[PDB]
């Protein structure tokens, strides 16, 4: 299929700046390129089709150019409603293929956020199959760098836990992490307290959520 | 009147061979380069073989190089594809077509190819495992958190909704992790008064589990 490479990937700007976004195609696509705008919780909206023809209702500050391979979207004097995600779309060849997208975001928006920490004990259903999983969730934090230490009876755990992180949220631009401590039921029985210690720059000192078996 | 009818598909054990045929009519068959196209489950169209109008040149995809052989008889209006050492990735619906990958068409060319012929390589279910769904609730307003643990399934993927798709705000469905056993595990969480039920869908095992979290 035809691959469209957008540049840049992200762009932090302020109200009133001039912004240019490029889209390069793997092969010639003629005038069959359009620019789309996507806001959080909504589908991409067509802004410009035919490389340069503005859709009815699109403000004059939006403009497009290029022909063949290299294409450019230009937003002169950004408005508060222009901050969204922008995609280039080709309908020259089947299948229709989008670009990677360009996130145009406010500059004063990536504020530090402390993670809300929650700890989940293993369910009674899982215990009757020989295994026991303890889950610790770090919800809505920025930046992405966080430390999750597993403690059981104040003993540090290692090599028996797995982490997974969500990508940057589209609405609040925060991160979320989940850690799973996997033990056998016999080893889960020989211990009482189960704690999850979280180190993040939004906290004054590590936050520990724990429970008793 | 233009017609291209595929035949020869069926079930075949891995490592063994199978031959597909294509009958052509309604056009000057010896004046068109012929292709074999296929579509595997969850994947887009894949052009695996091409033979020139006269049969001199034969190009193959790297996916099938050294295992597949395309040929044609311009006196019988027939096209053939000899598939040897068949693997699980060869399980797909196979089409006989005149248009290549770089044809330039803006419309789905598969729409003009009919049903094609189906090749099913057996054994694509021995490693399939269905998931087990476990609740996630803290040990004793909108400040709490619940979730579901989707554990011990294979292969990918698993998708999760909440309250039959009615709940959307606050849901975080984490990418699945790979366990030491070779099976996958996924966690989905939500951050009240209403009930909370996760709906887990694992199509490789045709698993649909509704698990309410208490």
């Amino acid at each position: 299929e035809i691959v469209l490479t957008q540049s840049p990937s992200s762009l932090s700007a302020s109200v009133g700046d001039r912004v240019t976004i490029t889209c390069r195609a793997s092969q010639g696509i003629g005038d069959d390129l359009g620019w789309y705008q996507q806001k959080p919780g909504k589908a991409p909206i067509l802004l410009i089709y035919g490389t340069s023809t503005l859709q009815s209702g699109v403000p004059s500050r939006f403009s497009g150019s290029g022909s063949g391979t290299d294409f450019t979207l230009t937003i002169n004097s950004l408005q508060p409603e222009d901050f969204a995600t922008y995609y280039c779309l080709q309908d020259s060849n089947y299948p229709l293929t989008f670009g990677g997208g360009t996130r145009l975001e406010i500059k004063g928006g990536r504020t530090v956020a402390a993670p809300s920490v929650f700890i989940f004990p293993p369910s009674d259903e899982q215990l009757k199959s020989g295994t026991a999983s303890v889950v610790c969730l770090l919800n809505n934090f920025y930046p992405r760098e966080a430390k999750v230490q597993w403690k059981v009876d104040n003993a540090l755990q290692s090599g028996n836990s797995q982490e997974s992180v969500t990508e940057q949220d589209s609405k609040d631009s925060t991160y979320s992490l989940s850690s799973t401590l996997t033990l056998s039921k016999a080893d889960y029985e020989k211990h009482k307290v189960y704690a999850c210690e979280v180190t993040h720059q939004g906290l004054s000192s590590p936050v520990t959520k724990s429970f008793n078996r | 009147e233009v017609q291209l009818v595929e035949s020869g598909g069926g079930v075949v054990q891995p490592g063994r061979s199978l031959r597909l045929s294509c009958a052509a009519s309604g056009f000057t068959f010896s004046s068109y380069g012929m292709h074999w196209v296929r579509q595997a489950p969850g994947k887009e169209l894949e052009w695996v073989a091409v033979i020139s109008y006269d049969g001199s040149i034969k190009y193959y995809a790297d996916s099938v190089k050294g295992r597949f052989t395309i040929s044609r008889d311009n006196s019988k209006n027939t096209l053939y594809l000899q598939m040897n050492s068949l693997r699980a990735e060869d399980t797909a619906v196979y089409y006989c077509a005149r248009t290549g990958e770089y044809s330039g068409y803006d419309t789905d060319p598969q729409y003009s190819w009919g049903q094609g012929t189906t090749v099913t390589v057996s054994g694509g279910s021995a490693s399939t495992k269905g998931p087990s769904v476990f609740p996630l609730a803290p040990c004793s307003e909108s400040t709490a958190a619940l979730g579901c643990l989707v554990k011990d399934y294979f292969p990918e993927p698993v998708t999760v909704s909440w309250n039959s798709g009615a709940l959307t705000s606050g849901v975080h469905t984490f990418p699945a992790v790979l366990q030491s056993s070779g099976l996958y595990s996924l966690s989905s969480v939500v951050t009240g008064t209403k009930t909370y039920t996760c709906n887990v869908d694992h199509k490789p095992s045709n698993t649909k589990v509704d698990k309410r979290v208490h």
